[PDB]
């Protein structure tokens, strides 16, 4: 008998997780407080990373990374991928972006955006979206916490039919060895009415959400485009592939950012374990190139994968370290030589 | 030396005091003449516990043997380890008691107290270091029940800074057929509950039960029950006759097992059962001792553990064994039953080894426990009790000695609050 | 980077090295705390004393 | 030279205690006589090993040393044992009946009764000391005496000796080899009154050592033996530049210079390695390179942290063996470019080193195998502060229910000193986590 806490009710997906687990008569639940639990399913802000590891004759697992909310945060990101060789400064795949504090890369900001004006290139910034910078500088300064002003793409990759945006989200899970694990079915999260070049008041095309988008089903279910429809319209309507046009660069993407925090947050050689989930954002341009939006550390997953999904979080993450009495994830490794 | 005074009160008390020495005096190589004839230094280190030692190298119990008929310590001083004691440490009277309370405390007893006391000087005088005090006795007569906790209350005045230890044995109408039992029981909780800062509740039901269930003895006797009374007794103070590091002393051990002043009744337990003669062949392996010792079925008190929480525990394993076995047992049995050890007092099991076994065993250990789960005990006491004090039944053999009605709703009240208050902690 | 401050001697070495640059209560007091505490001890006990006769 | 005054509080301040002296007298050359044979000026000196060893016109070499216990077991087998004639009597002072794992039993009620005579057998050998610098104070958390009476120790000592650092060699306790449910209680306690007292403490996880023991010595059931020669080691890598002629550490004001900024973050974590088995048959010796990188490993630490998710504000490397600064520098840069190292802001990135060219004495038939070089790092981090936690956790756990403050408030203590204790621990909490992030 192995035993958990939940700690997060919150959590659509580790609440399917506990249930899983006791579904198996192998797991006991006990209370948030009792300190003598095999896996802990933490809270969200404030974890006590401090107080694992020290319970004698128990293996203690963690659903968290500590020092993960560096990838998790927008302001976080920026300067992680700004400062670290391993991505920066020419990193191609990452829209251009710069930390702005309320009344700090302000200075650089204006720089590189007033050359985009003597340029004469299409000068869209997003916070939220507009085309002159006093509009974002005196929107933060008021607004009220930390910001990002980060390049927005003119020229999304558009669905048809209704000449819509959409934004791909893949789950991905590290576990206590750090093997990174890609799950198969990720989703694009359209938008549901046509995108338009010069109107940007209007924040409905453009910020596709699944609660912004609220007409709204109309081509797709709950407006969630799955990969098997949207592989099948890659080969028919651009004579091309998911696998190589876009999940090659998602994969490369999701290794690069995980690998450059490996020293900072492995478990490797710690008294305590830990695996997470998150869920990584990305943009595809009309040029079929994938752009990082952001990585959330504590996603939801989309109602028809669920079940799947945190019978894989359970397999390859829980029971890996806790034994028992076909594989949804693509594992990403690359080892070149120079 | 960290001398301990004992003090053994009325029949029952005299008899499980007696088989006490006999026992301990045989672990640490004390014959009945008080010469020592062990081979091993062991045996010696912290024998001043309990015995004061006289010149010809002779070791003399610190004990003292009271009672008010002179029955049961003519049996004890003509017994086998009787010319052991110290003769002036005889203190009886001829009256008896009539397994009445009232007696005991007040009228019969009183008589004899100052006599009792003036011997209890004597010895506590001549100690470098006094811890306290140990009493043997039961609750449900008269002179132990009775005059024992007078003994108790008059020794807290004397020296108030020292530790109070009583070995309580709790009557069963499995055991005695005496009505007013829960009458003297109910008032000598009452006493123990302001007066002592630690109870072993040997409990007579559990004990009967043991021996007919487990042990398979269809007739128990007394002397059946007292084997698991001496056995619970060697086990229960292991860590205060060898060295040396876990609850080495009273008050060590009070500090560990009594977070709050009231709740300090505990529950021993024992493994392996065994009765007299009928021979363990076989010794037991680490697991069995730790998974015997916490069984219901080995418990010196008839209370269910499930039906509780564990405030503290004192696991104490003794004979030649794997300290690293043990400690993964130990962790075992409260990783595996966690939710029954309170949240609230982090790491409140606590585990000793003594090297040296006891006779007849290769391997044994004891279990001390601080459940909520003691509260069945009580209150199973406060049932028989208010079904006859509702009509003030059998009244008049209290009432004849001066007593009113008043101290028995205190008694009742206080018991029953201590109840309560062991339900408040069980629900936290 | 940078080594500064080497100090030898017969018995061993010690020096600096740098990577980046930056960018009581009274005697008395203490009595009558210890005087306070044995006189609220001293009390508790009287009281037990008052209690038991 | 400036003479150390060590101070021995309790059972395990006692215990480490021996294991330590044991380990200087074989560092040094002295015999359990007191006799040393190199040492040519007889009767007297002030060579460095002259800070912790005074001198008699018999040529007998005494540490300067105080044990003190409320309890005499533990000390009478030092008076017994074989380093007896080490000690003079005055030196160790024993009461009759001890704390009872009771702070307040240690602190007010037999603390009270004893302070007095140890201060007078302290002011003894500050009296034969030409230039005392202070004090090393070694003691448990959890036990009473170790807790109780220390800290009431450190206030004396404050008013006496004002101008005088004291460092403090605290344990930390783990529930593998703790006697008592209290030391929660007992550590909060003590390290409230001995906060402001203390210039830096230097404290040391049981379990960590404990751990250490059992996976790099392969102990099945580490004892108080086997953990103490371990704590020994790291002690005396700590005040070797105390003993020996060096130019780091060479006073106890450099310690708090050197590692201790904000007078209240003093606690330094301690790394160590390495650790091999005596009974290791074949064992490839380890690199300056590997050693170096073995001190930013949690499983060497003695307190058992992350410094990954923390910042650090000072940090030593104290080598024994066969060192050089070119192979130190080089494994520097190396780990640096491998490994999160963040500094506060207001501090250099750097590190002070500090060779010792004899490399680390082992005792005769211990479990610590001879080494060609070896290392302690003593580095300032916030991730320390994961102790405080863990233990205000477990006091928070009891304090809520009230459960055994009744023996300390018996003792004349007032329950209000509790939650003083505790919110003094809530801003150090508090004062780690502002400079952490
Ligand atoms: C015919 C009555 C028998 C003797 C009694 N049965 C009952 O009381 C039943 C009957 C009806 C309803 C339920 N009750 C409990 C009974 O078996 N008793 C206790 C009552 C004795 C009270 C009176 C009659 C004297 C058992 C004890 C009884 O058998 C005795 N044991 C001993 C005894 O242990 N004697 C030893 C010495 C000794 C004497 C006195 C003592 F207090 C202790 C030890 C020596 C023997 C050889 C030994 O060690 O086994 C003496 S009497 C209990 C365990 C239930
Ligand atoms: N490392 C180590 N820890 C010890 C030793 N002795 C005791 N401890 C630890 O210290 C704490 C108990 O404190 P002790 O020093 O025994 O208690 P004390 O200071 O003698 O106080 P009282 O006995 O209460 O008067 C527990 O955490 C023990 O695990 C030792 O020799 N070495
Ligand atoms: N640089 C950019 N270019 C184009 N679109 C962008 C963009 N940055 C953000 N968006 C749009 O905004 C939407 C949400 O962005 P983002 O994920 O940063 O906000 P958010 O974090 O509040 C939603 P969630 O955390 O639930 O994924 C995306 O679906 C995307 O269409
Ligand atoms: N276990 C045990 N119980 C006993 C013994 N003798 C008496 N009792 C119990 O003690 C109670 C009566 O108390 P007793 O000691 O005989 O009266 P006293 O002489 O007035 O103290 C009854 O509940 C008996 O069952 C004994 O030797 N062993
Ligand atoms: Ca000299
Ligand atoms: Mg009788
Ligand atoms: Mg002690």
């Amino acid at each position: 008998m192995y035993t958990f806490v939940v700690r997060d009710e919150n959590s659509s997906v580790y609440a399917e997780v506990s249930r899983l687990l006791l579904a198996t008569g192998q797991w006991k639940r006990l209370r948030k407080d009792n300190p003598r639990f095999n896996l802990m399913l933490g809270e969200r802000n404030r974890l006590p990373f401090g107080r694992l590891g020290h319970e004698p004759g128990l293996v203690q697992l963690v659903n968290y990374y500590r020092g993960a909310d560096k990838l998790c945060r927008k302001a976080s990101l920026v300067k992680l991928i700004k400062t670290s060789p391993e991505l920066s400064e020419s990193c191609t795949w990452f829209p251009e972006s710069y930390v702005i504090y309320p009344t700090d890369e302000r200075e650089v900001f204006l720089a590189a955006y007033n050359r985009r004006r003597e340029g004469r290139e299409g000068n869209v910034w997003i916070a939220l979206i507009s085309s002159e910078a006093s509009e974002l500088l005196d929107f933060i300064d008021e607004q009220g916490q930390v910001h990002v002003i980060q390049k927005y793409l003119e020229k999304p990759l558009l669905l048809e039919p209704g000449h819509r945006k959409f934004d791909i989200r893949s789950w991905v899970l590290v576990d206590h060895l750090y093997n990174i694990y890609l799950y198969r079915e990720g989703v694009l999260r359209t938008s549901s009415e046509p995108y338009n070049s010069a109107n940007f008041q209007d924040k409905t095309c453009h910020l596709t959400n699944h609660c912004i988008q609220k007409n709204y089903g109309r081509y797709e279910e709950g407006n969630e485009m799955f990969f098997e429809e949207f592989n099948q319209y890659l080969m028919d309507a651009l004579n091309t592939t998911l696998e190589n046009s876009i999940l090659l660069q998602i994969k490369h993407i999701i290794r690069s950012c995980l690998m450059c925090i490996e020293p900072a947050i492995s478990t490797k050689h710690l008294h305590y374990q830990s695996f997470q989930l998150f869920g990584f954002d990305f943009m595809v341009d009309e040029e079929l190139k994938v752009w990082l939006i952001e990585v959330n550390g504590a996603p939801a997953c989309a109602q028809k994968l669920y079940a799947e999904l945190c019978q894989g979080i359970v397999d390859v993450a829980i029971s890996s370290v806790f034994p028992l009495a076909t594989s949804i994830f693509i594992k990403l490794h690359h080892h070149h030589h120079h | 030396m960290r001398e301990i005074v004992h003090i053994q009160a009325g029949q029952c008390g005299n008899q499980i005091g007696a088989k006490f020495w006999e026992v301990i005096s045989d672990e640490h190589g004390i014959d009945p003449t008080g010469s020592y004839h062990g081979d091993s230094d062991l045996q010696l280190e912290r024998i001043n516990v309990y015995y004061n030692e006289a010149t010809g190298n002779k070791y003399v119990p610190r004990a003292i043997l009271v009672d008010l008929e002179p029955g049961t310590m003519d049996s004890v001083r003509s017994g086998p380890f009787g010319q052991i004691f110290r003769p002036d440490n005889f203190v009886f009277g001829q009256s008896g008691a009539g397994n009445n309370w009232a007696k005991g405390h007040y009228t019969e007893g009183a008589e004899l107290v100052d006599s009792v006391l003036d011997v209890v000087r004597k010895e506590s005088e001549s100690c470098d270091c006094l811890q306290g005090f140990q009493l043997t006795h039961s609750l449900g007569g008269g002179t132990g029940s009775g005059m024992g906790t007078l003994l108790i209350s008059k020794i807290r005045e004397e020296y108030p800074d020292r530790i109070m230890n009583t070995f309580s044995v709790m009557p069963s109408p499995k055991v005695s057929d005496t009505v007013v039992e829960p009458y003297n029981a109910t008032l000598s909780v009452h006493q123990l509950v302001e007066n002592t800062d630690e109870t072993y509740c040997i409990d007579n039901e559990a004990l009967y039960d043991i021996c007919f269930r487990t042990l398979k003895l269809t007739t128990p006797t007394y002397g059946d029950l007292n084997h698991l009374v001496s056995a619970t007794m060697s086990g229960v103070t292991t860590c205060l006759r060898f060295p040396g590091q876990l609850n080495a002393d009273l008050r060590k051990l009070a500090v560990n097992m009594v977070p709050f002043p009231r709740l300090h009744f505990f529950m021993p337990g024992f493994a392996p059962l065994t009765s007299r003669g009928s021979q363990q062949y076989r010794a037991l392996t680490v697991p069995e001792l730790t998974q015997q010792m916490f069984d219901s079925k080995n418990m010196m008190a008839a209370c269910d553990p499930r039906h509780g929480r564990y405030l503290t525990v004192a696991a104490i394993f003794r004979g030649r064994m794997s300290m690293k076995e043990v400690d993964e047992q130990m962790l075992n049995v409260q990783n595996k039953n966690s939710s029954y050890f309170v949240e609230w007092i982090p790491n409140n099991v606590k585990t000793a080894v003594c090297d040296i076994p006891p006779r007849g065993l290769k391997m044994s250990a004891t279990f001390i426990g601080n459940s909520t789960a003691i509260q069945e005990l009580f209150k199973r006491i406060s049932e028989q009790f208010t079904a006859m004090f509702r009509r003030k039944a059998f009244l008049h053999w209290y009432t004849g000695e001066g007593m009113d009605e008043m101290e028995f709703t205190e008694a009742e009240s206080n018991m029953n609050d201590l109840v309560s208050e062991y339900q408040q902690y069980q629900d936290a | 980077m940078e080594v500064i401050e080497l100090n030898k001697c017969t018995s061993g070495q010690s020096f600096e090295v740098i990577l980046k640059p930056p960018s009581d209560p009274s005697l008395e007091e203490i009595q009558k705390k210890l005087e306070a505490a044995e006189e609220r001890r001293k009390y508790q006990e009287a009281e037990l004393l008052k209690h038991l006769a | 030279m400036r003479e150390c005054i060590s101070i021995h509080v309790g059972q395990a301040g006692v215990q480490i205690g021996n294991a330590c002296w044991e380990l200087y007298c074989l560092e040094h050359g002295i015999q359990p006589d007191g006799q040393m044979p190199s040492d040519k000026t007889i009767g007297g000196g002030d060579d460095s090993f002259n800070t912790f060893f005074s001198e008699t016109g018999a040529g007998k070499h005494v540490p300067r040393a105080v044990f003190v216990d409320l309890e005499p077991t533990v000390i009478d087998e030092v008076r017994t044992g074989t380093y007896r004639q080490l000690f003079h009597p005055e030196q160790l002072i024993t009461g009759k009946e001890d704390a009872a794992n009771n702070y307040a039993r240690g602190h007010y009620t037999i603390g009270k009764e004893i302070i007095d005579l140890v201060l007078d057998r302290i002011r003894k050998l500050a009296d034969q000391c030409t230039g005392l610098q202070g004090f090393l104070v070694f003691h448990s958390f959890g036990g009473g005496t170790g807790s109780g009476f220390t800290s009431l120790l450190m206030e004396r000592l404050s008013v006496d000796y004002g101008k005088k650092s004291k460092l403090e060699f605290s344990i930390y306790p783990a529930p593998q080899v703790s006697t008592a449910v209290v030391e929660p209680y007992n550590s909060i306690l003590t390290t409230h009154t001995t906060l402001e007292h203390s210039d830096c403490a230097f404290m040391v996880d049981n379990e960590a050592i404990y751990d250490i023991c059992r996976r790099n010595l392969d102990i099945e059931r580490p004892t108080y033996t086997n953990l103490n020669r371990l704590i020994s080691q790291i002690v005396s890598s700590i005040t070797a530049s105390l003993r020996f002629d060096g130019a780091l550490n060479v006073d106890l004001t450099e310690f708090q210079t050197n590692l201790v900024p904000y007078p209240r973050i003093h606690f330094p974590l301690a790394t160590y390695a390495p650790v091999i088995s005596a009974e290791k048959a074949y064992h490839e010796q380890l690199s300056v390179a590997e050693i170096t990188n073995a001190c930013f490993e949690p499983a060497n630490q003695m307190v058992k942290c992350d410094p990954r998710h923390g910042k650090y504000m000072a940090c030593c490397l104290l080598y024994r063996g066969d060192v050089v600064p070119k192979d130190v520098n080089a494994a520097i840069a190396t780990i640096k470019t491998k490994r999160s190292i963040q500094f506060v802001d207001w501090c250099p990135t750097g590190f002070k080193v500090g060779i010792n060219y004899q490399p680390p004495t082992v005792v005769p038939g211990g479990d610590l195998a001879k080494v060609q070089r070896a290392v302690c790092m003593l580095s300032n981090t916030t991730a320390i502060a994961e102790a405080w936690a863990r233990l205000d956790h477990k006091f928070d756990l009891m304090y809520a229910k009230r459960a055994f403050v009744h023996w300390y408030v018996g003792e004349g203590m007032e329950e209000g000193e509790f939650s003083e204790a505790r919110e003094d621990m809530a801003a150090l909490e508090k004062d780690y986590e502002e400079v952490g992030v």
